[PDB]
């Protein structure tokens, strides 16, 4: 449909309302089910118009001019649903042409920390709706983590790169109302072991679908057999990994040992038998010598000596039949013998080169939550599964700056002011800032409300790069220390000339050692030019940011060359190498769910902080201190669309604070 | 609902769990256990070897040929003679004594059995072959 | 996340 799909594409259920709807619509949603489906309609249809032509504001006239009867019936019940529409940012956000100019009266002062995307985001909401608002930016630019390297034609993302698929994505919007050039990122990736030597397709196969029988196996362990608490300690999905691995080292062995087990009880029926017909040989053959005597006694004789002539030949002929079965039996057992030894059960779960083919599918996985394995929670660490985008995953060959640097215009930044302390009280805030060049330069910014969009990594950073006052609360600090902020770095490697397949986009590099699973484990090609992007992931990221730009395109060189050949190899124009752990203005690359956390953590950063009263005894003030990125948003945590979503929902909690809902 | 080809159950997970180098201590056990059958295998089958060698030959050195005698049903003195013996080295074993007789089907010895009874005194042969 | 990983 047209109408289910814009509810699709919105993030919301076409046919019901959502906990945010029913709280600003409590009449509607607790009444009777027609006017829900009013209600459910005039929804969809706004949104269907908003996605049809995003270039533009959809006012509420608009909005009722092209509403059909009985849904343009109701004028009031339209206006509250485009209205509740357009503050919670589900229509008119980002860059869109005005129809009326915003009025020159202002009402409000809002102080936002960072002009990163969630920043970006929050910042153009609050103006929309009159708001006075100033971002401080530490760094001499916007985007923050939307970082674009720039040298002559060379283009080439250190920051986010991916957009995970247009469906249900709000970037899609954002794509129309600004030009990005996205193209579709071919699944094909090869993987080359230390040598060179492309993994063979049977191989490459059969540790892929391993590697994914194993992580299957760790939610299994999760869900299923509760194995979410060792030693007083949260379970890592790397201790699980771990256990899994070692069940199905025990299994091949407990495997081995139940088929020789069964061997030597059959070598050991054989052994009874062949004891029996050897005894029964020797009484053959004792009985044969008797009846041989017995019969050279020559006639005529009297009858005893006949008898017994007769019955040792009966009695022989008997041993002779037992022997003949004996043997018979002898010959079943030692066929089933021969296919004992035809059918052995697996040598080993996993050879050498297995695992360290493995072990390139596990730094893949730590590339994505950007740890180590053992860092991750085993139950909660893929808690956002169930929000993901459908289609095809993209990359911006413009450079992802032009989405921050584009949502920027119009809006009042102050770059190289680095906030170092935030004061806020019953009566407003006070924001102290310094000069990144000169650090004796000292800013005063007063304003009734305090939008922090600090990356996870600066509000761990011990001693504080950032002073509360008063202190955070213990429920907020605590969130804090408990939810993890990885770490993962890009090698840009500039050429003069595409010396790879030019229809691969990917293609891994596995590593010698479990402990080097990470370094320099994947490349990307994505661009018009010739540049070669390479992965630092895991445990290598921290280690790597400690060596010199030279040796890690040494490293990088030498990998290249190991499968495309000395001669195809040149050295590179342009290198640079993210070192993100290290940044000051972010203290590592996105959040994951750390072993100790959940999903409940992200809401908990997500709370606004209430200051106390200034006299005793005074009623209970507004919320001053709002908190928007990537780490304060449970359903799209560590994203671009999940910064953005964030500054919109902060922008949305201020508005109806300030200005009244 | 585990995955097809990994084995996971409660009790191989606590045995795993329950200590610190349970893991690779599970896997000696077995380690050795293996070393232990293994070992098993090639005493009983150089066992196996050398009884193998002790046949060499079956029993075709002893092996006599077949008599295709004719069953008759006129019983001859030699014949009565031979049964009276048969009954004396075997018991109710009628099989046996038609083997011996080589020309008496089982159901004659059945029959032979209670006609001369009173004159062969079957009853006292049967009380000597019981007494050994 | 999950999301972000390659081959999938
Ligand atoms: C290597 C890498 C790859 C990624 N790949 C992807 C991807 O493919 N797809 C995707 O969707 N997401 C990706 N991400 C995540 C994405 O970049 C972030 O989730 C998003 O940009 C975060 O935006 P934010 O506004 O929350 O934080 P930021 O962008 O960090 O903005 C916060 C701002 O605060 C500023 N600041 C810090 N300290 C101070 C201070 N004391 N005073 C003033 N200002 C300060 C910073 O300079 C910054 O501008 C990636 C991240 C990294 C690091």
């Amino acid at each position: 449909s047209g109408v289910e799909g814009a509810a699709f594409q919105s993030r919301l259920p076409h046919d019901r309302m959502t906990s945010q709807e029913a709280a600003c619509f409590p009449d509607i949603i607790s009444g009777p089910q027609q006017t829900q489906k009013v209600f459910l309609f005039i929804r969809n249809r706004t949104l269907q118009l908003w996605l049809d032509n995003p270039k533009i504001q959809l006012t509420f006239e608009a909005t009722l001019q092209q509403l059909e009867a009985p849904y343009n019936s109701d004028t009031v019940l339209v206006h509250r649903v485009h209205s509740y529409l357009e503050r919670h940012g589900l229509i008119n956000f980002g860059i869109y042409k005005r129809i009326k100019p915003l009025p020159t009266k202002k009402t409000g002062k809002v102080i936002i920390i960072g002009s990163g995307v969630s920043g970006l985001a929050a910042a153009r909401q609050l103006q929309s709706f009159g708001m006075d608002v100033t971002l401080l930016e530490a760094r001499d630019r916007v985007g923050g983590r939307v970082a674009t390297f720039r040298k002559g034609n060379y283009v080439a993302d250190l920051g986010a790169m991916v957009v995970t698929g247009l469906g249900g994505n709000p970037m899609a919007v954002v794509s129309k109302q600004v030009n990005m050039e996205l193209a579709k990122i071919k699944q094909k990736c090869p993987l080359y072991e230390a040598n060179g030597q492309a993994v063979p397709k049977e191989k490459d196969e059969m540790v892929e679908q391993e590697f994914n029988r194993l992580l299957e196996a760790t939610s299994y362990l999760s869900h299923q057999l509760d194995f979410n608490v060792l030693n007083n300690k949260p379970v890592s999905l790397g201790q699980a990994l771990e256990v899994v691995i070692q069940l199905q080292e025990k299994h091949v062995k407990d495997e081995q040992i139940e088929h020789w087990k069964k061997i030597v009880k059959t070598q050991e029926e054989l052994k009874e038998l062949l004891n029996k017909m050897v005894n029964l040989k020797e009484k053959i053959k004792e009985l044969h010598q008797q009846y041989k005597e017995a019969s050279e006694v020559k006639p005529p004789r009297d009858i005893t000596a006949e008898f017994l002539v007769k019955s040792k030949h009966r009695d022989l002929t008997a041993l002779c039949k037992e022997y003949d079965e004996l043997a018979e039996t002898q010959g079943k057992l030692e066929e089933k013998l021969q296919e004992l030894e035809a059918n052995p059960p697996s040598d080993v779960y996993l050879s050498s080169r297995d695992r360290q083919i493995l072990d390139w599918h596990f730094a893949n996985l730590e590339f994505a939550n950007a740890t180590p394995l053992s860092t991750l929670s085993l139950k909660h660490w893929d808690q956002d599964d169930d929000f993901e985008f459908t289609g095809s995953h993209l990359t911006v060959r413009n450079g992802y700056s032009c989405v921050p640097v584009a949502l920027a215009e119009g809006l009042d930044i102050k770059l190289n002011t680095a906030v170092r302390q935030v004061r806020y009280t019953a009566s407003g805030c006070e924001v102290i800032a310094v000069n990144t060049r000169s650090t004796s330069q000292t800013f005063i910014y007063k304003c009734d409300a305090v939008l922090c969009t600090l990356p996870l990594g600066v509000l761990k950073q011990q001693p504080p790069a950032v002073q509360f006052v008063p202190p955070l609360p213990e429920w907020k600090t605590s969130a804090v220390q408990r939810m993890g902020f990885g770490n993962l770095n890009k090698v840009v490697l500039c050429f003069d000339r595409v010396f790879w397949d030019p229809s691969v986009n990917l293609f891994g590099h596995v590593g010698s050692t479990t402990a080097s699973r990470g370094e320099l484990f994947l490349f990307w090609n994505l661009y018009k030019a010739p540049i070669l992007l390479a992965l630092v992931a895991g445990e290598a990221a921290g280690i790597m940011e400690n060596i010199s730009d030279d040796v890690i395109v040494g490293r990088c060189l030498a990998i290249l060359k190991g499968i495309f050949g000395s001669s195809a190899v040149p050295q590179p124009k342009e290198t640079v190498v993210s070192r993100w752990r290290a940044d000051p203005w972010a203290r590592g690359s996105y959040s994951y769910v750390a072993a100790g956390s959940s999903g409940n953590d992200y809401d908990l950063m997500a709370q606004p902080i209430t200051p106390g009263p200034s006299i005793p005894g005074a009623p209970q003030p507004i919320p001053r201190l709002f908190f928007a990125g990537e780490h304060t948003i449970r359903n799209y945590p560590a994203t671009v669309h999940g910064a953005l979503l964030s500054g919109l929902r902060e922008a949305g909690r201020i508005a109806d604070q300030f200005l009244g809902a | 609902k585990p995955p097809k080809g990994m084995f996971l159950s409660q009790e191989d997970v606590e045995a795993v769990s329950a200590n610190a180098t349970a893991a690779t201590t599970v896997l000696r056990q077995l380690d050795m256990e293996l070393v232990s059958v293994k070992r098993q295998i090639q005493n009983i089958k150089q066992t196996n070897s050398a009884l193998k060698e002790k046949l060499d030959g079956g029993i075709e050195p002893y092996r006599l040929p077949e008599v295709i005698q004719k069953c008759n049903a006129r019983w001859t003195t030699e014949e009565q003679l031979l049964a009276v013996q048969a009954i004396r080295k075997y018991g109710r074993d009628f099989q046996a004594i038609s083997d011996v007789i080589g020309n008496k089907s089982v159901v004659q010895v059945k029959n032979f059995f209670v006609n001369y009874r009173r004159r062969f005194n079957i009853d006292e042969v049967l009380q000597e072959w019981e007494a050994e | 996340p999950r999301s972000f990983l390659v081959r999938r």
